[PDB]
C-alpha cells in the first residue's frame, strides 16, 4: 500500500570512531606475540632511583654508561627511568624462576633531534630458565620480527656491549635502502645481575631484550618524523584507527 | 584640600555605580579637572609646569579607578552568568546503555 | 625455540582491563594521545593553581621542565594545538602517571596511573540528519557512565558538586565511588577557557585508574514469571535538591516489590513556583512469587512519596 521509499545510501545516523595512537598499536601487537609464549606484562613507575635503574643492572657510580648517559635527574638518587628495568629487578627478587615477563614503558633520555624525543616507549623483555641459551635468543627474536613485519626478513645479530649482558649483541633488520638498521638489543643476563636479585647463575640461565616502540613503529607503517607521534595531530593519529 | 576632595567626590562617585554610568562620571569629573586646569591661568611662570603635572596626576588617578571599577563591573556580570548557569550534575547523562555478551 | 613448562598464569575475572576500556572510549568517538610527562609550569600553573609540582633541575627546555600533575595540561595543549590547525571538534583521552610530590610515597613522589579526557566542538561531525549542537556536560558524564558502567558498580557512584579552580563552579562534579573520590569532571571555567586560548567551550575529565581496574563478577538471580506493573509520579521539590538524592532514595525506601526507578522529565516554569522543579519519576514495581494488585501497587507509591515529605517537598 503504503510507498515511503526512503534513500538508502544517506550516510547512517552514528558517531564516528576513535583509534588508538600508532606506538599503543605497536605495544599491543607485541604484548600478544609473547603472550601465547607465556610473557606475563608488568609495569612500574617512571621515576626511579639509582639502584634500579643502574645499580642492580652491574652499572656502579663511576660507569660510563651514567654519568654520560644523558640522564634526567631530580637529585643524587632520583631520576626518570632511562629504561624500565626497575619492575624487572623487584619481580626476580620476589621469585625465584622461571621467569617469563615483558616490561613496557615510557622512558627518557636527553637528546631530542628529528630522530630523537626526550621520552619514548621501550619494551623489554626477560625469560630465566634451567637451560636458556644463545640459541634460543635467535630464534625467539627471529620469530618477533618474522611477525612483526610480517615476512621472512633479512636479520642479523651483532657482537656489542650492554653492563647487564654478556654475551651482549644487536639484531639488525636489512633496510629498505640496502643498509642495516638497528632494531634491538639483546644478551644473556650477567651472572652479577642473577646474583644480586637471589638467583644462582650456576642453577639458572636467561636472556633478555629492549627495543624501542617509535623505531618499530615508524619502519611498520612509514612514519618519517618520529615527532609526528607527540605532536597528536588528529590527521596523522586517524590513520591509524 | 581641592587636589585631593576633588578627587575623593571622584572615586567615591565612581564606587556605587550599579550600571555603566561610570562614563558619566567620567564625563563630569573630566570636566572638573579641565576647569581646574583653567584655574593654572596665572601663579608663577616657573611653576606653571608643575601645577599641570600635579593636575594630570590627578587625572590619571581618577582614571585608573574608572578602569577599576569598569573592571569589577565586566568581573561581576561574568560571575552572574555564571550563578545562572548552574546545572544539576546529578542527572543522568546522554549515552545509550551498554550490552554485553 | 626455548624448552620451558607450559604453566598457567593466575587469573582474576574480577580484572578490568585498560584496554578494554580504551576500546569503549573509542567507540564513543574518542581517540587516544599521547603527551609529554613533564609540561610548561607557566600554563599547569594556570590549571593548578598553588599547586607545587616537581621540577627538573636540568631540563631539555623550561617548557618541559614540571612533571605533570594531572594530564590536563598535555590534553589542553593538545586541543589547542589541533584548534590552530583548522579542527575545532576534538575528543581525545590519555592514559600514563601524575606525579605528585608526597612524603608518604616512595622517592617521596606518589606515580599514580591516570586515565584523562576532553571534548570540545558540535556532538557530531556535519551531518544530513543530525543538527549542530555544542557539547555539553551531559554528553561527557553520559560517556563517562559508560566507563563506570564497565566495572559494574554504577550504582555506588555518586557526582556531586565540588569546586575546582580551572573548572566552571555551576557545571563541574568530583566522582565519588563507595566514599572515595576518585576524579573529576567539568566544562573548563571560561577564564581558564579565555587563558588558554580555547576556541569554546571544553570539559574535561580525570579519573584515578586504580580506583575502578575492578569490576563485580556476575552471579545468576532468580527472574520473577510474574509481570510488572508501572506508576509514574511527579513531584516537586527544591531547585537546588539533588534528582540522584531522590531517585536513591525511592530506590532505597522501596522494598524488595519496586524493582526500578527512573527518571524521564525535570520541568519549571509556568505551573511550578520560582525555585522549584518537578520530576517525574517511573516506578516499576514486581514480586518474585505471585502478581501484584492495586491495593498493595498504590500502597507503595504512596509510601514512596510520603518519605518524599520530611526529606523533601510534597508532589503534584
Ligand atoms: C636495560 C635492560 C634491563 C634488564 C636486563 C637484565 C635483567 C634485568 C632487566 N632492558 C632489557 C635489555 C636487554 C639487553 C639489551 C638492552 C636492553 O634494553
Amino acid at each position: 500500500l503504503a510507498a515511503e521509499t526512503i534513500d538508502v545510501s544517506l550516510p547512517g545516523r552514528r558517531i564516528e570512531n576513535g583509534g588508538l595512537h600508532p606506538v599503543t598499536r605497536t605495544i599491543d601487537r607485541i604484548e600478544s606475540f609473547f603472550g601465547e609464549l607465556g610473557f606475563t606484562v608488568a609495569t612500574g613507575p617512571e621515576i626511579e632511583d639509582d639502584y634500579h635503574n643502574f645499580d642492580a643492572l652491574n652499572i656502579p657510580g663511576h660507569h660510563p654508561a651514567r654519568a654520560d648517559h644523558d640522564t634526567f635527574w631530580f637529585d643524587t638518587t632520583r631520576l626518570l627511568r632511562t629504561q624500565t628495568s626497575g619492575v624487572q629487578i623487584r619481580t626476580m627478587k620476589a621469585q625465584q624462576p622461571p621467569i617469563r615477563i615483558i616490561a613496557p614503558g615510557r622512558v627518557y633520555r636527553n637528546d631530542y633531534d628529528q630522530t630523537h624525543t626526550p621520552m619514548f616507549h621501550q619494551m623489554e623483555g626477560l625469560i630465566v630458565d634451567t637451560n636458556i641459551s644463545f640459541t634460543n635468543l635467535k630464534g625467539t627474536l627471529h620469530d618477533f620480527l618474522r611477525n612483526f613485519f610480517e615476512e621472512d626478513l633479512q636479520i642479523r645479530f651483532r657482537p656489542s656491549y650492554f653492563p647487564f649482558t654478556e654475551p651482549s649483541a644487536e639484531v639488525d633488520v636489512m633496510g629498505k635502502n640496502g643498509k642495516w638498521l638497528e632494531v634491538l638489543g639483546c644478551g644473556m643476563v650477567h651472572p652479577n645481575v642473577l646474583r644480586n636479585v637471589g638467583i644462582d647463575p650456576e642453577v639458572y640461565s636467561g636472556f633478555a631484550f629492549g627495543m624501542g616502540m617509535e623505531r618499530l613503529t615508524m619502519l611498520r607503517y612509514g612514519v618519517t618524523d618520529l615527532r609526528s607521534f607527540f605532536e597528536n595531530d588528529l590527521r596523522f593519529l586517524k590513520q591509524f584507527k | 584640600e581641592l587636589v585631593a576632595s576633588a578627587k575623593a567626590a571622584i572615586s567615591q562617585a565612581s564606587d556605587v555605580a550599579a550600571l555603566d554610568n561610570v562614563r558619566v562620571e567620567y564625563l563630569g569629573k573630566k570636566g572638573h579637572l579641565t576647569l581646574q586646569m583653567t584655574t593654572l591661568r596665572e601663579l608663577p611662570p616657573e611653576e606653571r609646569p608643575a601645577a599641570g603635572a600635579v593636575i594630570n596626576e590627578a587625572k590619571e588617578q581618577v582614571q585608573q579607578a574608572l578602569n577599576a571599577r569598569k573592571a569589577e563591573l565586566e568581573s561581576a556580570a561574568l560571575n552572574a552568568r555564571l550563578a545562572a548557569e548552574t546545572i544539576d550534575v546529578s542527572l543522568p547523562g546522554r549515552r545509550i546503555e551498554n550490552g554485553g555478551l | 625455540p626455548v624448552q620451558a613448562s607450559l604453566i598457567m598464569g593466575t587469573h582474576r575475572e574480577a580484572d578490568l582491563s585498560l584496554k578494554r576500556v580504551k576500546t569503549l572510549l573509542n567507540d564513543k568517538g574518542y581517540q587516544e594521545v599521547i603527551t609529554y610527562s613533564f609540561v610548561d609550569p607557566k600554563v599547569q600553573q594556570m590549571i593548578h593553581p598553588g599547586v607545587e609540582a616537581l621540577l627538573l633541575p636540568s631540563p631539555i627546555s623550561v617548557e618541559m621542565s614540571a612533571m605533570r600533575l594531572s594530564l590536563w595540561t598535555g590534553l589542553l595543549a593538545t586541543v589547542v594545538y589541533n584548534q590552530n590547525r583548522q579542527q575545532n571538534r576534538v575528543r581525545i583521552f590519555e592514559s600514563g602517571l601524575r606525579f605528585v610530590p608526597d612524603t608518604q610515597a616512595p622517592l617521596g613522589i606518589r606515580q599514580d596511573l591516570m586515565l584523562a579526557g576532553v571534548i570540545c566542538g558540535n556532538r557530531y561531525e556535519e551531518h544530513w540528519n543530525l543538527a549542530k549542537e555544542t557539547v555539553d556536560f551531559y554528553d561527557l558524564k553520559g560517556d563517562l557512565e559508560s566507563v563506570l558502567d564497565l566495572t559494574g558498580k554504577l550504582n555506588e557512584v555518586e557526582f556531586r558538586a565540588e569546586a575546582n579552580p580551572a573548572l566552571h563552579p555551576g557545571q563541574s562534579a568530583a566522582i565519588y565511588l563507595k566514599g572515595e573520590r576518585i576524579g573529576f569532571v567539568g566544562v573548563v571555567h571560561p577564564e581558564l577557557e579565555r587563558k588558554l586560548d580555547l576556541n569554546g567551550r571544553t570539559l574535561v575529565f580525570e579519573l584515578e585508574w586504580n580506583k575502578l581496574a575492578d569490576r563485580v563478577v556476575p552471579q545468576a538471580r532468580e527472574i520473577s514469571r510474574f509481570p510488572a506493573n508501572r506508576r509514574d509520579i511527579a513531584v516537586v521539590v527544591a531547585e537546588n535538591v539533588p534528582a540522584a538524592d531522590i531517585l536513591s532514595e525511592c530506590k532505597k525506601v522501596g522494598v524488595n516489590q519496586v524493582v526500578g526507578v527512573n527518571l524521564f522529565d525535570v520541568y519549571r516554569g509556568k505551573g511550578v513556583a520560582e525555585g522549584y522543579k518537578s520530576l517525574a519519576i517511573s516506578l516499576i514495581l514486581q514480586d518474585t512469587s505471585r502478581t501484584l494488585e492495586e491495593e498493595e501497587i498504590a500502597a507503595t507509591v504512596a509510601k514512596c512519596v510520603e518519605a518524599l515529605k520530611e526529606r523533601f517537598q510534597a508532589s503534584l
